[PDB]
C-alpha cells in the first residue's frame, strides 16, 4: 500500500517523498508514481538509481 | 467496473496470447509449431 | 568533355583470408624508411625526393570526392583524377624544399614520382588497414618499439661510451651510479612514464553508455546501443588539434624553443618547469577547450549527432523499448551532445597528463597509437568467433 | 550565467555515472585489454625490428 511504499523509497533511496500514486495495470502489475519532496530532483535521483 | 479477481483473471488471460518465442524451434526435442491464440471477437473468455 | 579518355584500374571481388592481409600489408615501408621542421616531423614524415607521401595521396581523394559532391560518367572520373595530382603533390615537396645550379637536383625526384602511388589503392581492399592511418601507427610505434634497440646498435658516444649499450654497464659504472643523468637515451626513464599512459588510457577507452536497444517486428534478444565516451574516432579530434598547433608554428616560423617568439608555447621539461603560471595555465585551458570545441562540432557535421544516429536506427528498424520513434532523440540527446563535449575534453587532458609525464613519443600522438590499435581489436576479436 | 558551466560539468557527472565502468570485473576487462595491447604491441616490435640488421 502507498504507506508501505513511502517508506521502502524512504529508506532504500534516502529521500523524502512528497505522495504517492498508485495504479494496477491492466497486465496486473502496480505501478506507483513518487512524487518527492521539492528539495529533491527527481533526475539526480533517477541518475542515481540507474534510470535515465 | 471490475473487481480485482476479475481484473486478475483478465491480466493473466492477456499475459497468454503471445506468440511462442522463436528460439524454441531450434530445441532439439521440439514439436511445437506455433501457440492456444485467442482473440477478443472469435472466442469469449469463461464468464 | 576533355576528361573521358583516361581509364581506371580493377579490383577483387571475392573473400580474402585474414592471414594473407596481415602478412603481406604490413610490409613494404623499409623503402620508404631507408632513410628513417624537426618538430613538425610528426605531421606525416621527416625528410624534406621522399618526402612525405601520406597527406597527399588522401588529400587527391577528397579533392575528387567533393568535386563529385559539388552516376558513371562521375565514377570514370575518380580513379583518372588522382593521376592529375599525382605528379603535383610530388612535385609541391620538392619545389618548397628549394625555396627553403639547383636544377640538377630534380633527376632524384624521378623515382619519388610513383613510388607511393600504387600502393595508394591497394592496400584499402582486404582487411581494412586503409587511410593512411596504418600509416601513422606503424612509424609512431617504430619510435617506440625501436628506441630500446637503438641503444645496442648506437655507435655515437657524445662523452660516455655506447657502442656497447646503456641499460646494462655494470662495468663501465662500476660505485654504480643508476640515477644517471637522463637528457639523451631517456630509454630507462621515459618507459617507467608510458606504460601508466597505455594503462589508464585503455581504461579510460572502455568506458560507454549503454541504450537498450530492439528490434522493432520481432520479440526477444535486446541488443544494446554503445555510445562511447569518446563518441569520437581519436583522429577527428586530436588531428584537429595537432593541425591548428602545426599551422600555428608554421606561421611563426615564417614570420618555439630557442630564438624564437615564445608567446604561445607548450611547457617541456624534466620534472615541473614554473616561472609564471600565466603561461602554463592558459597552454592546458586553451587546449582543452579547443579539443571539446573541435569533439562538438565534428559530430555535427560527421552525421554523428542525435538527430543522424536515430534516422540510421529508423532505417535498421530498431527501436528503444519503451518509447515513439519520435522519442530516439531525446534519449539520445541525453548522452551523445555531452559525451563529445566532455570526451573530447578528457582526450585533451589524457595528452596533457602524457606531456607532462613526459612520456614515450613526447606525450602527443601516443593518444592516436592507442585509440587506432584498438579500433583493430574490436576487428581482431570479431574475426576469431 | 555562469550557470551552463554548473549545468555542463554535471551532466559530464551524470554521464560517468551513467557510463559502464569495470568495477572485480576491473581486473577481468583490464586484463583482457591489457593482454591484447601487449600481444599487439609485441607484433608491432617485432614487425619494425626487420631492418636493423644492415648496418650489423
Amino acid at each position: 500500500n502507498k504507506h508501505q511504499i513511502k517508506q521502502a523509497v524512504k529508506k532504500l533511496y534516502d529521500i523524502d517523498v512528497a505522495k504517492v500514486n498508485t495504479l494496477i495495470r491492466p497486465d496486473g502489475e502496480k505501478k506507483a508514481y513518487v512524487r518527492l519532496a521539492p528539495d529533491y530532483d527527481a533526475l539526480d535521483v533517477a541518475n542515481k538509481i540507474g534510470i535515465i | 467496473h471490475k473487481t480485482f479477481r476479475i481484473k486478475r483473471f483478465l491480466a493473466k488471460k492477456q499475459k497468454q496470447n503471445r506468440p511462442i518465442p522463436q528460439w524454441i524451434r531450434m530445441k532439439t526435442g521440439n514439436k511445437i509449431r506455433y501457440n492456444k491464440r485467442r482473440h477478443w471477437r472469435r472466442t469469449k473468455l469463461g464468464l | 568533355p576533355f576528361c573521358v579518355i583516361l581509364p581506371e584500374i580493377q579490383k577483387p571481388e571475392r573473400k580474402i583470408q585474414f592471414k594473407e592481409k596481415v602478412l603481406w600489408t604490413a610490409i613494404t615501408l623499409f623503402i620508404f624508411l631507408v632513410c628513417c621542421y624537426w618538430m613538425r616531423v610528426i605531421l606525416a614524415s621527416n625528410r624534406g625526393l621522399m618526402a612525405l607521401g601520406i597527406s597527399p595521396i588522401v588529400t587527391s581523394g577528397l579533392i575528387m570526392q567533393l568535386l563529385a559532391g559539388a552516376t558513371p560518367k562521375d565514377r570514370a572520373l575518380f580513379n583518372g583524377a588522382q593521376k592529375l595530382f599525382g605528379m603535383t603533390i610530388t612535385i609541391g615537396q620538392s619545389i618548397v624544399y628549394v625555396m627553403t645550379v639547383c636544377l640538377l637536383i630534380t633527376i632524384q625526384l624521378f623515382v619519388a614520382g610513383l613510388i607511393v602511388l600504387l600502393l595508394d589503392e591497394l592496400l584499402q581492399k582486404g582487411y581494412g588497414l586503409g587511410s593512411g592511418i596504418s600509416l601513422f601507427i606503424a612509424t609512431n610505434i617504430c619510435e617506440t618499439i625501436v628506441w630500446k634497440a637503438f641503444s645496442p646498435t648506437t655507435v655515437n658516444t657524445g662523452r660516455g661510451m655506447e657502442f656497447e649499450g646503456a641499460i646494462i654497464a655494470l662495468f663501465h659504472l662500476l660505485a654504480l651510479r643508476e640515477a644517471f643523468y637522463r637528457q639523451n637515451l631517456p630509454n630507462l626513464m621515459n618507459l617507467i612514464a608510458t606504460i601508466f599512459v597505455f594503462a589508464v588510457v585503455i581504461y579510460f577507452q572502455g568506458f560507454r553508455v549503454d541504450l537498450p536497444i530492439k528490434s522493432a517486428r520481432y520479440r526477444g534478444q535486446y541488443n544494446t546501443y554503445p555510445i562511447k565516451l569518446f563518441y569520437t574516432s581519436n583522429i577527428p579530434i586530436i588531428l584537429q588539434s595537432a593541425l591548428v598547433s602545426n599551422l600555428y608554428v608554421i606561421s611563426q616560423m615564417l614570420s618555439p624553443v630557442g630564438g624564437l617568439c615564445h608567446y604561445l608555447s607548450p611547457p617541456e621539461s624534466f620534472g615541473s618547469v614554473l616561472e609564471d603560471p600565466v603561461h602554463a595555465v592558459v597552454y592546458i585551458v586553451f587546449m582543452l577547450g579547443s579539443c571539446a570545441f573541435f569533439s562538438k562540432t565534428w559530430i555535427e557535421v560527421s552525421g554523428s549527432s542525435a538527430k543522424d544516429v536515430a534516422k540510421q536506427l529508423k532505417e535498421q528498424q530498431m527501436v528503444m523499448r519503451g518509447h515513439r520513434e519520435t522519442s530516439m532523440v531525446h534519449e539520445l540527446n541525453r548522452y551523445i551532445p555531452t559525451a563529445a563535449a566532455f570526451g573530447g575534453l578528457c582526450i585533451g587532458a589524457l595528452s596533457v597528463l602524457a606531456d607532462f609525464l613526459g612520456a614515450i613519443g613526447s606525450g602527443t600522438g601516443i593518444l592516436l597509437a592507442v585509440t587506432i590499435i584498438y579500433q583493430y581489436f574490436e576487428i581482431f576479436v570479431k574475426e576469431q568467433s | 550565467f555562469v550557470e551552463p558551466s554548473r549545468q555542463f560539468v554535471k551532466d559530464s557527472i551524470r554521464l560517468v555515472k551513467r557510463c559502464t565502468k569495470p568495477d572485480k570485473e576491473f581486473q577481468k576487462i583490464a586484463m583482457a585489454t591489457a593482454i591484447g595491447f601487449a600481444i599487439m604491441g609485441f607484433i608491432g616490435f617485432f614487425v619494425k625490428l626487420i631492418h636493423i640488421p644492415i648496418n650489423n
